[PDB]
């Protein structure tokens, strides 16, 4: 299993460097978790990037990578809190969250690029 | 072969044109 | 019934100048919702605030408020970036889609204050 | 045991608590970049 947060889709729909390196990764393991509201980030960031045509491309991969869109439950918003403390301002943000509460909750790797996400509790993808 | 369409998905919606092109943390109104 | 967002939370917490009044709306609904990034996002910024003694009185408002956290379901996250194009930025930032979302899908009104949900397409609990 | 004066209990007593961080309401976030 895996966990995508924002950066590594935000990158990989702008077609920033090693976006194929996410690709492999997306390939590589079959089912793949994201945050509702990770999802829901990158659904505002691509929609003012590119407009609503980029929400056409966000939807096609999402539904082409057969993505299961995971619920903000309590338990992970609880692991955020708790870790935020710790390791939020590098940092780590109130977006970055949901990807961490999910992926500490899960228990699964998580996918991403940028600074933040380094150095805290849960797996990096490689 | 889900490659090809990630790349085309990717290609195709990074050939968009840029229609605000302000920081991330700006546009989800972090920046006031 | 109604949901709170953040914006309301953090003003009474901190004692700001009309907390009373949104107290008085507590009391007068009986029953409250909240989405779990709304929750999420107080617990930063009372806990940052105040430390976590701050988290204890926050913990504590809301078990005796009764206050349902509702999880953060795909449907709201459409209705909130649907919104968002329209009421964004003049309007919403990326936390209060969260409020947002719940309020749609719920189609219950919003307990904020500030600008932020001002002019928006869903009911607001207004103050007594 | 009346809510509104609970509410008013938690208030006075969270307000009342030091201010170990005066980095007002965004910047918490981690969003002042
Ligand atoms: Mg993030
Ligand atoms: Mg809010």
């Amino acid at each position: 299993m895996m966990v995508i947060d924002t950066s590594a889709l935000v990158a990989m729909l702008s077609d920033e460097p090693d976006a194929e390196r996410f690709e492999a990764a997306v390939e590589a393991d079959h089912i793949r978790l994201m945050s509702t509201a990770s999802y829901l980030e990158t659904a505002l960031v691509i929609e003012a990037r590119f407009g609503e045509p980029g929400g056409r491309e966000l939807d096609l991969w999402l539904h082409r990578a057969a993505v299961d869109l995971v619920a903000v439950h309590a338990d992970q918003a609880d692991a955020a809190r708790a870790a935020y403390r710790t390791y939020g301002k590098a940092g780590l943000n109130y977006g970055d969250c949901f990807s961490y509460g999910l992926a500490k909750i899960s228990g699964q790797p998580l996918l991403f690029k940028g600074e933040d996400f380094q150095h805290t509790d849960i797996a990096t993808v490689a | 072969p889900l490659r090809d369409e990630l790349a085309a998905i990717r290609h195709r919606c990074a050939a968009l044109p840029v229609v605000d092109n302000r920081s991330a943390e700006a546009i989800l109104g972090y920046d006031e």
